[PDB]
């Protein structure tokens, strides 16, 4: 029932809702299997990395802030609980 | 008539010169342009890290 709780929200989403609907289960599967922060950031690049190919960048943590150049519709911002997973890929 | 027109054409009446251009020549070479290796680095930082 944990994956009902944590419900992961999605602020600004700038990427089609077929590719932001897989980011949440992700974004899930992946907290619940790491032990630490640094875990999370390094599972949710990897596992985009081998899906669509090229150089993304993840960041994940309980206060920070980000201005940042990326690939026009690659770039999603979700919170969940106080985790914000930040994704985006850069040519 | 035949003898007297290759009597017209002299050495002193029609010159023969030769003239070429400088011309270089052509080589075929390769150049791979290939840019810096780019490194994954993870870095984790937390207040109590920040102040030690």
């Amino acid at each position: 029932s944990h994956l009902d709780k944590v419900q992961p929200v999605i602020k600004n989403s700038d990427m089609s809702v077929e590719m932001q609907k897989e980011v949440e289960e992700v974004a899930k599967k992946a907290i619940d299997y790491c032990n630490t922060d640094k875990e999370i950031a390094t599972f949710i690049k990897d596992d985009f990395r081998s899906r669509y190919h090229g150089t993304w960048h993840c960041i994940v943590g309980r206060n920070f802030g980000s201005f940042v150049t990326f690939e026009r519709s690659y770039y999603i911002y979700l919170y969940v609980g106080q985790l914000a997973i930040l994704l985006f890929k850069t040519g | 008539e035949e003898a007297i027109k290759q009597t017209l054409r002299n050495k002193f009446n029609y010159n023969t010169r030769e003239c070429q251009t400088i011309n270089p020549s052509i080589r075929e070479r390769g150049v791979s342009t290939e840019p810096p290796p780019s490194d994954t680095i993870c870095g984790n930082i937390t207040q109590w890290e920040i102040f030690d």
